[PDB]
């Protein structure tokens, strides 16, 4: 148990690329996307994991 | 080392602020401390692109140090740790010792430069002065303002002053 939950959730993330399509089929046991992010990418950078206020 | 602070001149001057080297004078119409103009500046210039050389060579690039790695990539984690403590470890040494050299090529040159005008009031006096030893010269004929300012810019005139030097020696 965990959360008091027996069951579990995995979470699965993808890229699609301009022009592509993603398709979903589904007997069951599935959590739809219904948010995406569009997004397009900078160079590269970290995470900082801090408790410095932000200003 | 070219013996000449802390050698033949034992002591520093706290009333010349105008400059790094040069001269003190003593004749009938006063006494005072002047600079050197032209090596004050030189040294000036050389030791500020000294301190841009070990500044502004220093090339950096938008970097992200810093990685996560879950518990099943101890191997690579391992690695970055490597990557970074090597690195460090680089840096640390080359830093220290290149500020070690560094004083010491500084200290050298400012020793140089004090013998370097020594001797050139040195050569152009020649047998006009005698030197007494902690950096001094003294004239065997009279010296006023205009002569002194005359040794100061490198335009003595010896044979001027020669025959006065010759009948008080």
């Amino acid at each position: 148990k965990v959360r008091d939950q027996e069951g579990r959730m995995n979470y699965y993330w993808t890229l699609v690329e301009p022009g592509d399509k993603i398709t979903f089929e589904a007997t069951g046991n599935l959590v739809v996307p219904r948010y995406a992010f569009t997004m397009e990418r900078d160079a590269g950078s970290g995470i900082i994991i801090s408790d410095t206020p932000v200003h | 080392l070219f013996g000449a602070i802390a050698g033949f001149i034992e002591g520093g001057w706290t009333g010349m602020v105008d400059g790094w080297y040069g001269y003190h004078h003593q004749n009938e119409q006063g006494s005072g401390y002047a600079a050197d103009l032209k090596s004050t500046q030189n040294a000036i210039d050389k030791i500020t692109n000294k301190v841009n050389s070990v500044i502004e060579k220093m090339n950096t690039q938008f970097t992200a140090v810093g990685k996560e790695f879950n518990h099943l990539e101890k191997r690579i984690e391992n690695l970055n740790k490597k990557v970074d403590d090597g690195f460090l470890d680089i840096w640390t040494y080359n830093a220290e010792l290149l500020v070690l050299l560094e004083n010491e090529r500084t200290l050298d040159y400012h020793d140089s430069n004090v013998k370097n005008l020594y001797e050139k009031v040195r050569n152009q006096l020649k047998n006009n002065a005698k030197e007494i030893g902690n950096g001094c010269f003294e004239f065997y004929h009279k010296c006023d303002n205009t002569c002194m300012e005359s040794v100061k810019n490198g335009t003595y005139d010896y044979p001027k002053y020669s025959e006065e030097a010759k009948l008080n020696r």
